[PDB]
């Protein structure tokens, strides 16, 4: 039993975005497919099954008209449209088999993320961020970068062409309103900087973009 | 709907420990079938979810003996003999015999360790981005144990909402500590009529707000 999902998709807001999931290798069960959001990291719900055999389709009350639920029995393909794509519907989405008796979803598609966003691609401002602040805690420095408001992902961000890559933390990217901005530091000894060259590297391929930020003192 | 209610909501062991994690449901989970549907499932660092046990005690297929699942009626145990390496990962409780379908929030296993203090960092805003006409202050709280840490912005004496942008490390594959990010966005109106700006930092290792302040020039 395989369930391969599209993915990712980029929907406007008050769209809408059809998802298929197609279940192979478990010809002759009576089984169904399962939506599940996850809503981040840990909330689960529950969004509705649908039999690709008979059509048996059943909702969670939440979902219902957000969410349309069909198969296509001749090709066992589920489908699932949502439609009017709010900012808050930015999830990912699973679908998956149970088959009868037990009741569990014991087989599980790779999930689908829809990023619901008003952008188009958007290019990064890549900032520097030096430690002038407060100064050096005596034999270590601390230095940022801040990349701010892209659309879509990724950037990547590396020290040094990846020569530098103990001590440096990547924060995940958070959708500041439509677009995104993540920051990243490393922690070098205080002889180093600026005695050394420290560099923040960027470069957003949905954009053509490449930046190399030395962090001057 | 039936609320599924799990306990701990973070559980830290020693790789080697014994580990229960608990669930009780709203209402009792015994259908008139006959059956009580309770099932658990593990999802891993970013894969999918993977049951483990349904019908609170049957083990599913390839889930070893490690695991175990029992109860009634509302109220249940997934337990782990050994927490092997593997194991760590979010836990949540499902329930099938009420409509619809709900989980509990996830019983996060993590690796223990000794309490690490953050190492505050505030960074003013940058002359590029002061002259885009914007002014984003940042404060890197790096490397601290418990992740339950609490970020105030303040300027000038009142406290500062509008314009944090706050994130987050999970465990860190080395050390275990966990790092998160404080950016506060204002204008460069704003930014050049106030002064003092402090990243205070709450955290449970001090009873003292680590607090890294800057000011503007003053």
């Amino acid at each position: 039993v395989q369930l391969q999902q599209s993915g990712p998709e980029l929907v406007k807001p008050g769209a809408s975005v059809r998802m298929s999931c197609k279940s192979s290798g478990y010809i002759f069960t009576d089984f169904y497919m399962n939506w599940v959001r996850q809503s981040h990291g840990k909330s689960l719900d529950y969004i509705g099954y649908i039999s690709p055999y008979s059509g048996v389709t059943g909702y969670n009350q939440k979902f219902k008209g957000k969410a349309t639920l069909t198969v296509d029995k001749s090709s066992s393909t589920a489908y699932m449209e949502l439609r009017s794509l709010t900012s808050e519907d930015s999830a990912v989405y699973y679908c998956a088999g149970s088959s009868g008796n037990k009741w569990a979803m014991d087989y599980w598609g790779h999930g689908a993320s829809v990023t619901v966003s008003s952008a188009k691609t958007t290019a990064p401002s890549v900032y520097p961020l030096a430690p002038v602040c407060g100064d050096t805690t005596g034999s270590s420095v601390t230095l940022g970068c801040l990349v701010k408001g892209y659309f879509p992902e990724p950037v990547t961000l590396t020290w040094n062409s990846g020569s530098l890559s103990s001590g440096v933390h990547t924060f995940p990217a958070v959708l500041q309103s439509d677009l995104y901005t993540l920051s990243s530091s490393v922690t070098v000894t205080s002889s180093t900087w600026p005695s050394q060259s420290i560099t923040c590297n960027v470069a957003h391929p949905a954009s053509s973009t490449k930046v190399d930020k030395k962090i001057e003192p | 709907d039936v609320v599924m209610t799990q306990t701990p909501l973070s559980l830290p062991v020693s790789l080697g420990d014994q580990a229960s994690i608990s669930c009780r449901s709203s209402q009792s989970l015994v259908h008139s079938n006959g059956n009580t549907y309770l099932n658990w499932y593990l999802q891993k660092a970013g894969q999918s979810p993977k049951l483990l046990i349904y019908k609170v005690s049957n083990r599913f297929s390839g889930v070893p003996d490690r695991f175990s699942g029992s109860g009634s009626g509302t109220d249940f145990t997934l337990k782990i003999s050994r927490v092997e390496a593997e194991d760590l990962g979010i836990y949540f409780c499902s329930q099938t015999t009420h409509v619809p379908p709900t989980f509990g929030g996830g019983t996060k296993l993590e690796i223990k360790r000794a309490d690490a203090a953050p190492t505050v960092s505030i960074f003013p805003p940058s002359s590029e981005q002061l002259t885009s006409g914007g002014a984003s202050v940042v404060c890197f709280l790096n490397n601290f144990y418990p992740k339950d840490i609490n970020v105030k912005w303040k300027i000038d004496g009142s406290e500062r909402q509008n314009g944090v942008l706050n994130s987050w490390t999970d465990q860190d594959s080395k050390d275990s500590t966990y790092s998160m990010s404080s950016t506060l966005t204002l204008t460069k109106d704003e930014y050049e009529r106030h002064n003092s700006y402090t990243c205070e930092a709450t955290h449970k290792t001090s009873t003292s707000p680590i607090v890294k302040s800057f000011n503007r020039n003053e």
